[PDB]
């Protein structure tokens, strides 16, 4: 996810994901493959590899 | 929490960067637009502006309005807004007074030269212990030129010409071989290679060169053309290119440090080197912790790649048992190996004393047993062997190239005249041990003894660890105790198994019929067990 | 044949800390105690041809082998630590730090009196022969005080160091036979140099910044 | 790849070819323990260091997970490293001299 | 016998118990005696205090095949529950039980011709996404995800319409003056150095280029401007760096670029994306998507979180 | 509680080659504090009377506790001591030759050895000669074949304040290679002390002495042993 | 037939917000609800009365309190907050769906109502009762059996 601007950063509740807008904004998805690594993989695995 | 509290948080964690987001006019209206209502007539400005630039003959009269040209608005629709930073400037520290060295890694793995003119080459490291005094440089100036020494980096040089004319095109098929399509920091191919670029070794660390900035990329960072065949890499994150953005341009001439070389096959950026003339040192916050990698198909064992690229170990589980206070170890590989043969031995004496004529008119000496006998097919495993129970079994076909039958013979056909003759003088006769036993006690006894020292080799080695303050285990592997988690856990307390609820002790399966089962078929009597003992306990009473 | 294979003269003279220091344990110290460092580093360099081709800050890490070192680490330790340590003391003496470097104490350590004590006892509470040092934890960003083995360096866990002092007897078994904390308190007092830490430290921020980003109102 | 990089000095096992009997007893080599095997399959995980010194045959090492060997004549002098974990492949008759060696020497 | 004997899991005991119960006297057949005492032997594994442990063996058998013959042996193995080992001097692998197994590709004898025939019938693996691995600041508290950017997020913009090494810094007599640092940084002078450059005049000259030679004299056709002896040539040059030249780009690193925005009739910014790589050339473009918000809306989720398939973003409330 | 022992040498010119200076500040100012150290911590403790020597395997726990170390270098500063006879060196004359004969080959090659590992120690640390008549307390520790001939002497490197105690060798022999030990007098040419050590300071009688203590240790060991076969047999 | 897993179906409420009741349904048939109100009132319906002390419930069941409130995520609201014979009895499809409307990894073996279940159950509750969550349907044929 992305957002630039017109979009609150303080979420409306302390425990969740909820963010509202305060003015007209877009909401952009970079698109990429997510992948689930677990802390074995992380050791050798890491960025711009 | 405040709203200014979370942009910082954001800023620091996440890596959020107000960016541009140019627009189309159907958008630009759509966001100023939507912002008042629905049906209902736009009272704001902008809103108005943005409902008129629907049309390309309004846009196209707004442009000269304000006398601008045609590539003159497309150029100010992709402009930087926001507060922009001052043009930074270059404060010299000092005179900079350098001295070209030879590289110290110069001769690659592989590439022989002449001892004596490397030793002349390598001499020029001693020089560079000592110190200048910079303030009185100046003074000691001299124009003249034709006075220099530099026969040492001259060889250094003559040996160079020879090695890129030598392995040139060695270096460009492997370039072609391994590495598919170009990126800044390959080796430059094709139509991209001129002749006069110096390649990889000439470089080494600690040296100051100056270059042009060739590319800019938003993950990984800049990258600086230094005049070799290899670019340079300058690692710049993602969230500092929105100021570093307004101070680094692409083609841009810079002056750079190289910091670190590395190799060209395991690391994608062979040459990391830092900012000098455009000194940015206080604008980047967010650096990588290892250089990357290529994670290629050749290489199969992670453990070889993490040795390769010096990154830690792969963690494993915490045992909780010490290597101290531990039993030793007294079994030997070879004791299989030697018991399966002596009873193949034993069994075939065994089998030619049963059935004399086929022992007989063959020499004892050499047996030809089977001459089909493959070491290939030596291991046959069938689980068709179904005469007690359903289990799988094994057969091992043994060579008697190997089988020691000489002093085998004497032994079994001492210890049978012996054994009879014991027999009919009334008693009974119990061998104590064979010498094959013997030659596998001695095996368990030198593997015992080689444990013994070794542990004797810990016992000293832990103290002195200890005392010095050395790991006592290999950093990096030990380090999760339970932090790999959410495994289900078979005990009952971690919630991942069930605990009595309103007495609910009930198990599932777990069926202790089963085994019932084979207790009660041979023994149902319920009986008080008299006698109990283990099997060493038997054997310990029985000796005595 | 051999790298690294000069003393490196300090940059005062040999007489400048007479005061405090007899010239003659200077020239103990660098003349036999380090230069026998470097010469056998040079005869074991000369036999392995791949650890002669990196860098000091790389050999180190390289023979350090994770806990398990190989029979050069303590030699190019010394000779880099000896380095260090002649550069960490300036002619003169060293009474407060300057605007940096006296923040930073202030913000991590709260002030420079605690510092100061905390170092004391650092020093103080080693046993046996070693070096003590102030160093800059890269992902933590902070200063800290670390103690260390015979020749172990904070370069093995990849800190950057400012001032250490060498704790091993050689050095002040002349002038101060036995008390080891006189000698600290000279050294703390007299003969610590806070221009090369400053220097050090700037040098550094060129690795670990410390400081807050300037965040767009958007 | 044309690999530069043998597992001699990946995995940090010394190896000394053709040693001179001087130095031989200069360490002690004769003063050590016996071990002695035929053609078997040791895993063994390391706890200190060792310095085997190889007197009848030959003995291929196979590092964890590792599909690549390294092989010792009988004439080496080999330092196996500590937290070193392999398995020993042996083929015939094998005969060493080994001294188990604590943090220095 | 054996005189070292290792210290295995597996406890065997005796027992030994009366056929029939106290007080009761079965009837006795004329043809076969009764059993007045019986024994038997029981295989039981250690168990431990904090769970029970049962001795999972495995019973198998095994034959001796030399001069066409065969042996009756039966082997029995107390396996345990997890085929990990806390070391590898305890490890199980020196046993073979069933052949049915064939995965274990990695069992290959090196010295057959089988090993070496496996480097060619096993082809370059492509099964892996074969792309960037790009790690995630935002989860870095949580779980960290990764993203693997790859040829298909990303596209090239085709159209879009001295060097080397100098020298090696020497050691400094001096070393209370700051020249270690070659060039200060503006905003941080302020800390490391005090305010004598500004209280006082700073020269006019920028770049001082002194080159020593190995018997350690200074040499330069000018005393202090700035030229520069490249490596290669030995031949004193000048850098020229500035050129009087400046170089700019319309597009910027990290813009956000939308459709039909038209900045060239030629070539359209396609992928509505964010620039990524910034080349003399080119451009590089990373796929992106936009959705719009009306205000009011709620958006689930943080800034840089992982949004799979079939997933809510946006929630709108309408009449 | 423990208090400072007097060398048994007069300590003045009892050793040309050691400075009075040197005896002075090596044992008169550093042994009186590491045993004052050490009186200072222990009282109170459990151990406010326990041996030394005894105090010392307790405090070893592989974490040291706090006073292992001043223990140790006490115990191990008074060995010394001992080491060092008035007018001293020569040869070993009586058993312990014949065990240095068999163990390592002649006294010239005990000699180098000795002298060897005494040189090759970094930083502060003690050099020992000792009897290997240990016996480990888990798992198959004891030996099948027991032979003679498998108690050996020798040759023990250590780290600062480690003595071979902690793992129960027999110490004989030890050289204070600890720098305050030679500087003053050799001004760091080590190898000098080493020698002059090994020739003119040692008498070998005193090791021998504590030779044949250590032999009888053993024996009382197994005998020991021997009595608990007897109790779980009959 | 209806299967055996747990709906999270949002029952209307006339006042405050909208109170999050999700069924957990068994082999046989049982029923045990867990409901929400303004505040956490983390109550179920098993009991007669309308609060059954779902702490208490949880407490029982032989679970730690500390590991009760480490395990379950978002502890603050939960330290704020002050049947074996056919419920616990799941069916070999009940254990399938509850690991899958769940994120637990229990192995398919198990066929009894562990702890852990009613734990993420309120943790997912709590979770919706915020934002943080989806409705089931129950006319959906994956959550209906076919004898
Ligand atoms: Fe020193």
């Amino acid at each position: 996810m992305h957002w630039s601007t017109d979009v609150y950063h303080a979420p409306e509740f302390t425990y969740g994901n909820v963010h509202l807008l305060p003015k007209t904004s877009h909401l952009w998805i970079l698109l990429g493959r997510p992948c689930r690594s677990s802390l074995v993989y992380l050791s050798i695995h890491k960025d711009q590899d | 929490e405040s709203e200014e509290e979370a942009r910082r948080k954001n800023w620091v964690d996440r890596g959020w960067a107000p960016w541009e987001e140019i627009l189309s006019p159907e958008a630009n209206f759509a966001r100023k637009s939507l912002n008042e209502g629905e049906e209902v007539a736009l009272q704001s400005p902008e809103a108005i502006e943005a409902f008129k630039m629907l049309s390309p003959n309004y846009r196209k009269k707004k442009i000269s309005d304000m006398g601008i040209t045609e590539d003159e608005y497309y150029a100010k629709q992709f402009e930087i807004k926001g507060e922009i930073p001052e043009p930074l400037s270059t404060m010299w520290a000092g005179p900079l007074v350098v001295r070209h060295v030879p590289p110290r890694d110069w001769p690659p793995r592989g590439w022989e030269v002449d001892k004596k003119e490397l030793e002349f080459i390598r001499e020029t490291h001693k020089l560079q212990s000592v110190r200048v005094d910079y303030d009185k440089v100046e003074e000691m100036v001299k124009m003249e030129t034709d006075d220099m020494g530099l026969d040492r980096y001259k060889m250094f040089l003559k040996q160079y010409n020879e090695w890129v004319a030598a392995n040139k095109d060695r270096l460009e098929k492997e370039s072609y071989k391994y590495d598919q399509d170009y990126y800044p920091g390959r080796r430059k191919r094709g139509k991209d290679y001129q002749d006069g670029m110096y390649e990889l070794p000439f470089y080494y660390p600690g040296q100051i060169c100056a270059g042009k900035v060739t590319a800019i990329h938003l993950y990984q960072g800049a990258f600086v053309d230094i005049g070799g065949v290899h670019d340079g890499w300058v690692p710049i994150k993602r969230n500092d290119w929105y100021w570093i953005r307004h101070h680094i341009k692409v083609g841009m001439h810079v002056i750079v440090e190289i910091l670190a070389k590395r190799d060209p096959y395991r690391f994608r950026f062979p040459i990391e080197m830092r900012f000098i003339d455009p000194n940015i040192d206080h604008l980047i916050f967010n650096r990588f912790d290892f250089a990357p990698i290529f994670h290629r198909d050749e290489d199969t064992n992670l453990d070889e790649l993490r040795r390769d690229c010096g990154r830690q170990p792969l963690p494993r589980k915490d045992p909780g048992v010490k290597v101290e206070e531990e039993p030793l170890l007294s079994n030997h590989p070879y004791v299989d190996k030697l018991w399966q043969i002596h009873n193949a031995e034993q069994m075939i004496l065994d089998d030619m004393e049963a059935n004399p004529v086929k022992y007989k008119g063959k020499n004892l000496t050499e047996l030809t047993d089977d001459e089909d006998f493959d070491e290939e097919n030596r291991i046959e495993y069938s689980k068709a062997y179904y005469k007690k129970a359903l289990l799988p079994k094994m057969i091992t076909k043994v060579s008697v190239k190997e089988l020691d039958l000489e002093a085998a013979f004497a032994e079994r056909q001492h210890h049978n005249k012996l054994r009879m003759e014991a027999q009919e003088r009334g008693e009974v006769y119990k061998i104590p041990k064979l010498r094959r036993n013997i030659e596998m006690d001695e095996y368990d006894f030198i593997h015992w003894r080689r444990s013994l020292e070794e542990r004797e080799a810990m016992l000293r080695d832990i103290s002195c660890r200890r005392a010095l303050g050395l790991p006592l285990e290999e950093p990096g592997r030990y380090v999760d105790p339970s932090a790999f988690g959410k495994d289900q856990y078979d005990p009952d307390s971690p919630l991942y198994r069930y605990d009595y609820w309103g007495e609910p002790k009930n198990s599932e399966k777990s069926k202790q019929e089963r085994m019932t089962d084979v207790h009660n078929k041979s023994i149902v009597g319920k009986g008080t067990v008299w006698y109990e003992m283990a099997y060493e306990d038997a054997v310990k009473e029985r000796m005595q | 044949v051999f790298a690294y294979y000069g003393l490196k003269t300090p940059p005062y003279k040999l007489d400048a800390l007479e005061p405090y220091m007899s010239q003659k344990m200077l020239e103990v110290h660098w003349g036999e105690h380090h230069r026998s460092y470097v010469e056998a580093l040079n005869k074991q360099l000369e036999k392995n041809d791949i650890l002669y081709g990196c860098t000091m800050e790389e050999l180190i890490k390289v023979t350090y082998n994770n806990g398990n070192p190989l029979p050069e680490f303590s030699d190019a330790a010394q000779v880099w630590n000896h380095d260090f340590f002649w550069e960490s003391m300036q002619p003169g003496g060293g009474d407060m730090p300057k605007l940096g470097l006296l923040q930073q104490i202030e913000k991590d350590f709260g002030s420079f009196t605690n510092f100061r004590e905390k170092f004391t006892e650092a020093a103080l509470a080693l046993f046996g022969s070693g070096w003590i040092w102030l160093v800059l934890k890269r992902e933590e960003k902070r200063l800290a005080i670390v103690k260390t083995s015979n020749a172990v360096n904070p370069l093995v866990w990849n800190d950057i160091p400012l001032i250490g002092l060498d704790l091993w007897e050689h050095a002040y078994y002349l002038d101060y036979k036995n008390d080891k904390a006189k000698y600290v308190n000279v050294f703390m007092n007299h003969l610590v140099s806070w221009d090369a830490a400053l220097g050090r430290m700037a040098r550094a921020q060129a690795f670990v910044n410390l400081g807050e980003p300037k965040i767009p109102v958007a | 790849m044309r690999t530069e990089k043998p597992l001699e000095e990946l995995y940090n096992v010394r190896v000394e070819r053709n040693v001179t009997k001087d130095r031989l007893m200069e360490l002690g080599v004769p003063r050590w323990s016996m071990w002695k095997t035929g053609k078997c399959k040791l895993p063994w995980d390391w706890h200190v260091d060792q310095l085997v010194y190889i007197e009848e045959g030959e003995v291929r090492v196979v590092p964890e997970g590792s599909q690549r060997f390294m092989q010792f004549v009988a004439g080496d002098l080999v330092r196996y490293p500590k937290w070193f974990e392999a398995d020993l492949y042996f083929n015939d008759f094998y005969q060493e001299r080994y001294s188990f060696r604590a943090y220095g020497d | 016998p054996d005189p070292l004997q290792e210290r295995d899991n597996v406890q065997l005991r005796i027992v030994n118990y009366i056929l029939y119960g106290n007080g009761k006297p079965i009837r006795g057949i004329s043809d076969t005696s009764i059993q007045l005492v019986r024994t038997c032997l029981v295989l039981n594994w250690n168990q431990d205090k904090k769970s029970s442990s049962c001795e999972e063996a495995r019973a198998s058998f095994v034959e001796i095949r030399t001069n066409g013959l065969i042996r009756h042996f039966l082997r029995i193995n107390l396996v345990k529950s997890p085929i990990s080992y806390i070391g590898k001097r305890n490890d199980p692998s020196g046993s073979g039980l069933l052949s049915d197994n064939g995965s274990d590709c990695t069992n290959i004898n090196p010295f057959s011709s089988i090993y070496s025939y496996s480097k060619a019938k096993i082809q370059q693996s492509i099964n892996q996404p074969q792309g960037t691995i790009h790690t995630l600041l935002n989860r870095n508290k949580e779980c960290q995800s990764l993203i693997i950017l790859s040829a298909a997020n990303c596209s090239r913009m085709g159209p879009f319409k001295s060097l080397g090494p100098l020298g090696t810094s020497l050691p400094i007599e001096n070393f209370y003056s700051s020249y270690h640092l070659i060039t200060h940084n503006q905003i941080l002078v302020t800390n490391y150095l005090q305010l004598d450059n500004l209280k006082q005049t700073f020269q006019v000259i920028k770049f001082k280029y002194y080159l020593m030679d190995e018997n350690g004299k200074i040499f330069n056709p000018d005393p202090c401007r700035n030229i520069i002896l490249n490596p290669f040539n030995l031949n004193w040059y000048f850098l020229h760096h500035n050129y009087c030249e400046e170089t700019s780009k319309i597009i910027s690193l990290g813009q956000f670029i939308c459709e039909n925005v038209c900045i060239a009739k030629n070539g359209p910014p396609l992928k509505s994306g964010q620039v990524i790589l910034v080349q003399v050339d080119s451009i590089v473009i990373r796929s992106a998507k936009p959705y719009l918000a009306t205000p009011g809306a709620t958006v689930h989720g943080h800034y840089g979180e992982t949004l799979y398939e079939g997933d809510t973003l946006v929630t709108f409330i309408y009449e | 509680k423990f208090e400072l022992m007097p060398p048994p040498y007069p300590m003045n010119a009892l050793e040309p080659h050691m400075s009075h200076t040197t005896f002075e500040y090596h044992w008169g100012k550093h042994h009186r504090a590491y045993v004052d150290n050490l009186n200072k911590q222990i009282d109170g403790t459990e151990l406010d009377g326990m041996t030394l020597e005894d105090i010392i395997l307790i405090t070893y726990n592989g974490d040291l506790l706090p006073p292992f170390n001043n223990a140790a270098q006490a115990w191990n500063h008074q060995f010394f001591w001992e080491s060092m006879k008035p007018s001293g060196g020569g040869k070993p004359s009586g058993e312990l030759l014949q065990l240095i004969n068999r163990d390592f080959g002649s006294f010239e090659a005990f000699v180098k050895e000795f002298k060897a590992a005494a040189a090759t120690q970094f930083g502060s640390g003690w050099a020992w000669l000792a009897y290997k008549a240990n016996r480990l307390n888990v798992g198959n520790t004891s030996n099948p074949h027991p032979t003679d001939e498998d108690k050996k002497l020798v040759v023990v490197k250590t780290p600062n304040a480690v003595n071979p105690l902690v793992w129960d060798y027999s110490p004989l022999l030890t050289i204070d290679v600890w720098e305050h030990a030679y500087y003053l007098d050799f001004r760091n040419r080590r190898p000098d002390y080493i020698s002059i050590f090994m020739e003119k300071l040692v008498s070998w009688e005193a090791v021998s002495s504590r030779l044949e203590v250590a032999k009888a240790k053993a024996a009382e060991r197994e005998e020991e042993e021997e009595r608990k076969k007897r109790e779980k047999e009959e | 037939l209806q299967s055996p897993g747990i709906y999270y179906r949002s029952e209307l409420d006339h006042n405050g917000i909208s109170v999050y009741t999700g069924t957990i349904i068994s082999d046989w048939g049982g029923r045990s609800e867990l409901e929400i109100d303004r505040k956490a009132r983390i109550w179920a319906r098993v009991s007669r009365k309308q609060k059954i002390s779902i702490l208490v419930l949880s407490s029982a069941m032989g679970l730690n309190l500390r590991e009760i409130l480490e395990n379950v995520c978002y502890p603050e609201i939960f330290l704020s907050f002050l049947f074996f014979q056919q419920r616990c009895e799941l069916g070999r499809i009940g254990r399938r769906n509850m690991n899958r409307r769940l994120n637990l990894d229990i192995p398919q073996n198990n066929t009894f109502l562990l702890p852990r279940d009613i734990l993420a159950a309120a943790d997912h509750l709590i979770g919706l009762k915020f934002g943080m969550g989806a409705l089931d349907d129950m006319n959906h044929l994956k959550n209906k059996r076919i004898r």
